[PDB]
């Protein structure tokens, strides 16, 4: 099995895991902080997706240190996995172009 | 089945402490939160705090004087709230409730009536209330039973082991000389009594009592 | 924290009409509002979640509406069993908060009380006491006065009264009047009388008994 596609799938699974655990840990870290909105699991998961995609709707964000740390982990997981998919596509296209020219 | 089981009553001395329990049943999840809510008689609902049993983290209401400490035993699926150094301002019904993680209470317990007082616990004396010899009867006849001299609240009055629920009035207790007294009324087709039994069952949880008394005519 | 104002605190309606409870939040909270019902001596029961979503097992005449800061709980065709206190719990920001609650009353047709007087029981007499109990059952409205007479003379000492909240089965009220005496003082008299004066009639409803 090709390495780039394997790492791509691994980053997909790992990203899903980081999204779910990030929602759970976000709710756990944010409850107890007055004014916090990241306190229900469904919209904590929605916020996890927003964070991993950096879509920037700005409707939900953590206010505590540990919630912000969880947030950073989700950000870096999304940036890393999506950049990994980009790199895998690059490797694929370079292979197909290398065969297209008979080299 | 009832999802949250709470004891009926707890009698605390002023300055003492008490640990309330809340045993769970039904569907349990790692995402479950158990909340505790305070209701003084005649007043509204007051959020006390929450705990996530699968992790043990508990949060408390910041605005009130912290008297509670929340714990949870995961094997027995039980949540505990320890109230410490109780003032008469802490006498209230304390509910526990379950929350899947959406921020609303899907199920509540029946609540524990906490009375903080120096008075000793006293089981009730219940007497029958049957009509006098001269009373006339229409199509219906009303009987009752008198629950006198108990402390603390509450008592649960049923008629024929709960089988008779229509036409029942259990009055609020009245407190005097540090002892409570109420009466319960039941109305029944005048032909049905006394050929069909009529018995009132009075449970006093604070004294772990439950007594029956049948309503026999004065004949 | 987020304050939830439930005004008015008391709502009075006629049977079968549509009623609406109001719940205003101190800041915008989307639709993160839930509604609970608590009858007398009962536990709170969830009626509506997320401002408008139904709960299984709740009568379909319950509905909710609103978003932001203004929310409404509505009952189509109110009936006796709807008599309860209604709370609107918020969960948009930590910590969760409750509204102050709104009691629902039902104005029904006037009803005369059913009066019953009961002599002390034999067991209570062996105990050394004697309580004469009078029931004033299923009347409307709640305003009513009870009067005790011993041997034709009015008695006021040793009487304890208790009123029920509005009855969730027929929208009526009921009252108990208990006259507690010694066994000695009980057996020194003959006539015991309970007198109920209600809007339903100009003449009082009188129930008496003699130990003869
Ligand atoms: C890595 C990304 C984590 C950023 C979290 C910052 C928020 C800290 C907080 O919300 O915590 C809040 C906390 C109390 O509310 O404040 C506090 O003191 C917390 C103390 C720790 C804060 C981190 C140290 C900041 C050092 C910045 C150096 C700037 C140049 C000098
Ligand atoms: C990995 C993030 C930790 C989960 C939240 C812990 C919060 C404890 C202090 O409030
Ligand atoms: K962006
Ligand atoms: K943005
Ligand atoms: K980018």
């Amino acid at each position: 099995s090709a390495l780039h596609w394997r790492a791509a799938g691994a980053a997909t699974v790992l990203l899903v895991i980081v999204l779910l655990a990030g929602s759970y840990l976000a709710v756990l870290a944010e409850r107890g902080a007055p004014g916090a909105q990241l306190i229900t699991y469904p919209r904590a998961l929605w916020w996890s997706v927003e964070t991993a995609t950096a879509v920037g709707y700005g409707d939900l964000y953590p206010v505590t240190l540990w919630g912000r740390c969880v947030a950073v982990v989700v950000m870096v997981a999304g940036i890393t996995s999506f950049g990994l998919v980009t790199a895998a596509l690059a490797t694929w296209f370079v292979g197909r172009e290398q065969e297209r020219r008979g080299h | 089945q009832v999802q949250l089981q709470q004891p009926g009553a707890e009698l605390v001395k002023p300055g003492a402490s008490v640990k309330l329990s809340c045993k769970a049943s039904g569907y349990t999840f790692t995402s479950d939160w158990i909340h505790w809510v305070k209701q003084r008689p005649g007043h509204g609902l007051e959020w006390i705090g929450e705990i996530i049993p699968s992790y043990g983290r508990a949060n408390y209401n910041e605005k009130i004087q912290k008297k509670a400490t929340l714990t949870a035993d995961k094997s027995s699926s039980t949540a505990f709230m320890q109230l410490s150094s109780l003032t008469s301002e802490d006498s209230a019904v304390y509910y526990c409730a379950r929350e899947r993680g959406d921020g609303y209470f899907a199920v509540w317990g029946a609540g524990t009536t906490v009375t903080v007082s120096s008075a000793k616990t006293t089981p009730p004396s219940v007497y029958p209330l049957a009509p006098g010899s001269a009373a006339q009867t229409n199509s219906m006849v009303t009987l009752g039973c008198l629950v006198k001299g108990y402390f603390p609240e509450p008592v649960t009055v049923t008629w024929n082991s709960g089988s008779l629920s229509s036409g029942v009035h259990t009055f609020p207790a009245v407190l005097q000389s540090d002892l409570y007294t109420l009466s319960s009324s039941v109305t029944v087709p005048s032909s049905s009594w006394p050929s069909e039994t009529v018995t009132c069952n009075v449970a006093h949880p604070a004294s772990s009592t439950k007594v029956d008394k049948k309503i026999v005519p004065r004949d | 924290d987020i304050l939830l104002t439930q005004s008015p605190a008391i709502l009075s309606v006629s049977p079968g009409e549509r009623v609406s409870f109001s719940c205003r939040a101190s800041q915008s909270i989307g639709t993160d509002i839930h509604w609970y019902q608590q009858r007398t001596n009962g536990s709170p029961r969830l009626l509506i979640k997320y401002a408008s979503e139904s709960i299984s097992g709740i009568p379909s005449r319950f509905s909710g509406s609103g978003s932001g800061t203004d929310f409404t709980l509505s009952i189509n065709s109110v009936e006796s069993e709807d008599i309860a206190n209604y709370y609107c719990q918020q969960s948009n920001r930590w910590p969760f908060t409750f509204g102050s609650g709104t009691k629902l009353e039902i104005k029904r047709a006037d009803a005369a009380p059913t009066v019953s007087i009961f002599p002390p029981s034999s067991e209570q007499l062996t105990s050394g006491g004697a309580s004469v109990v009078c029931f004033l059952n299923n009347f409307y409205p709640k305003d009513i006065n009870v009067k005790w007479k011993i041997d034709g003379s009015e008695r006021q000492n040793g009487v304890l009264n208790s009123w029920t909240d509005q009855d969730s089965k027929d929208s009526t009220y009921s009252m108990s009047s208990t006259l507690t005496l010694t066994k000695d003082e009980y057996e020194r008299h003959n006539s015991y009388t309970c007198e109920a004066t209600h809007k339903t009639s100009t003449s009082p409803i009188v129930k008496s008994f003699n130990r003869n």
